[PDB]
């Protein structure tokens, strides 16, 4: 059901230029941003504090503030034993299943490649990560206060925090926005052929069905594009169909979405 | 080091003379540093809003650019991207029919 992700983006350009920016997502809705230019974590939702008090939130914000600083110089300290530019990414949070179950994760990439994870009670290099990581990671493991801190956060804080996020942001998370749809076409590279396009925009949540129809028969040639984000926290998708000139008549585009109330949108070419 | 992909689409059904929002959605690049320009008839568009940068499950960065725009019969609209992975800026033009 719900994936919560805290995404860290850290660039080291040289011995003394570096930046660490983060964004936090609950599903496809941004909950927070934290700019390198900024002292404190910023809310991007009215509910971004979840069920936590101000005392708990500040405490938790404090531990991330010490972390952003310590991460920076631990990494810098590491480089000066070894090649710039360095890009490190970190993806941390939890997947929320129904029945109050959950699973936490903490994955770290270097140069756009997954290399280290936190798992159970220790940091681990992922198989085929560079061997030079072994020593730094064994050394970091020897730091029990950091490792007890991470377990705490992954095992308790994350799901606990997410549960209040889901309560507090219910009317955003459970929101329904209707798709509006339109048709166009375009030539294709093979002479006497066309590509019909069915564009579907402005819908929420993500699950949708878009198919080109001839009566009741689904046109299996329907080619679904990727889900593309709009800027108003809705989705965009298009489905194309290649057809022969003349053979266009009677083709329809039909879209199904949870907010339409069981009445599909049907457009006719 | 990955090359950016560019998708340009409108928020609502285009119709000439009616105010709209044009999106440029830049995916799949690395490293995260990048310059995105939205262009009108080759002139850079002033008031362009960008999303915070983020990345997907496969680690590649993506970013949403968008501006207000009223489409007409004669105006062209493009999205240009400078990135370390590309010898040369990449431009993809909005095509209301695609
Ligand atoms: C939006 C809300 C959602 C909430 C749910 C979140 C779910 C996800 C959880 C994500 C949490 C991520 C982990 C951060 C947790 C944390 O607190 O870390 C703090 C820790 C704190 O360490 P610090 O250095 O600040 O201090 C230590 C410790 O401090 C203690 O006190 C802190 C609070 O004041 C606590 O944060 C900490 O847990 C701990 O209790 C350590 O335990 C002590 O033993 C140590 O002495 C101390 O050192 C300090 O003092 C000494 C001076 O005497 C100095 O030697 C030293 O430099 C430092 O000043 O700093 C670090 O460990 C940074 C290093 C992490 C790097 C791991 C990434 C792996 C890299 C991947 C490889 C890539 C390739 C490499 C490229 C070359
Ligand atoms: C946050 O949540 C995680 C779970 O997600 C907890 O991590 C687990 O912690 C326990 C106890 O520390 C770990 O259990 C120990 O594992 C050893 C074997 O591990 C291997 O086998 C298991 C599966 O078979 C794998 O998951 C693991 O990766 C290894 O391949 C056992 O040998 C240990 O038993 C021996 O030592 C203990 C001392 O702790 C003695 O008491 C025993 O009698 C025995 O001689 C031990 O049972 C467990 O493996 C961890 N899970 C994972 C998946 O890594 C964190 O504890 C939790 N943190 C907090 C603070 O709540
Ligand atoms: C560090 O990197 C930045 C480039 O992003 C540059 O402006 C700065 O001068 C660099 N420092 C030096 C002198 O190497
Ligand atoms: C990011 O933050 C650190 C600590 O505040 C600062 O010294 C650094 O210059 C910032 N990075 C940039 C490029 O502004």
């Amino acid at each position: 059901n719900y994936t919560f992700r805290c995404l860290q983006m850290s660039s080291f350009a040289n011995r003394s230029w570096s930046r660490t920016d983060s964004v936090v997502w609950l599903g496809d809705l941004q909950t927070h941003r934290w700019s390198n230019d900024s002292a404190t974590i910023s809310f991007t939702k009215p509910w971004s504090q979840g069920k936590l008090s101000n005392q708990q939130w500040e405490k938790l914000q404090h531990m991330f503030q010490v972390y952003r600083v310590s991460f920076t110089r631990d990494i810098q300290e590491l480089v000066k034993m070894m090649d710039y530019p360095i890009e490190i990414q970190l993806s941390a949070g939890c997947e929320m299943y129904p029945g109050n179950a959950s699973e936490s994760f903490l994955h770290v990439a270097f140069q756009g490649k997954y290399v280290v994870r936190f798992w159970g009670t220790s940091w681990q290099t992922v198989p085929g990560a560079p061997s030079w990581l072994d020593l730094p990671i064994k050394v970091l493991n020897a730091d029990q206060g950091t490792s007890a801190t991470v377990q705490m956060l992954l095992n308790d804080t994350c799901p606990l925090f997410v549960r209040g996020l889901l309560e507090a942001g219910k009317s955003d998370l459970e929101k329904q926005e209707k798709p509006v749809a339109w048709l166009s076409s375009v030539p294709s590279s093979a002479h006497g052929h066309r590509q019909l396009v069915c564009h579907v925009s402005g819908f929420y949540p993500k699950p949708v069905w878009v198919m080109w129809m001839r009566g009741d028969q689904e046109q299996q040639g329907t080619h679904r594009g990727d889900f593309l984000p709009n800027a108003d926290e809705t989705w965009y998708l298009q489905a194309t169909l290649d057809v022969e000139a003349g053979e266009e008549a009677g083709l329809a585009c039909r879209v199904k979405h949870s907010s339409l109330g069981g009445q599909d949108i049907i457009l006719y070419w | 080091q990955k090359t950016p992909q560019i998708q340009v689409y409108s928020r609502h059904p285009p119709e000439n003379g009616k105010p709209n929002i044009l999106n440029c959605y830049v995916t799949q690049f690395h490293p995260p540093h990048i310059e995105i320009q939205m262009l009108k008839n080759g002139k850079k568009i002033p008031k362009v809003e960008m999303s915070d940068m983020s990345f997907s499950k496969d680690w590649s960065f993506y970013i949403l650019a968008h501006t207000e725009f009223t489409p007409t019969e004669t105006d062209t609209y493009a999205c240009r991207v400078k990135h370390a992975s590309m010898a040369e800026p990449k431009t993809v033009y909005w095509d209301r029919d695609m």
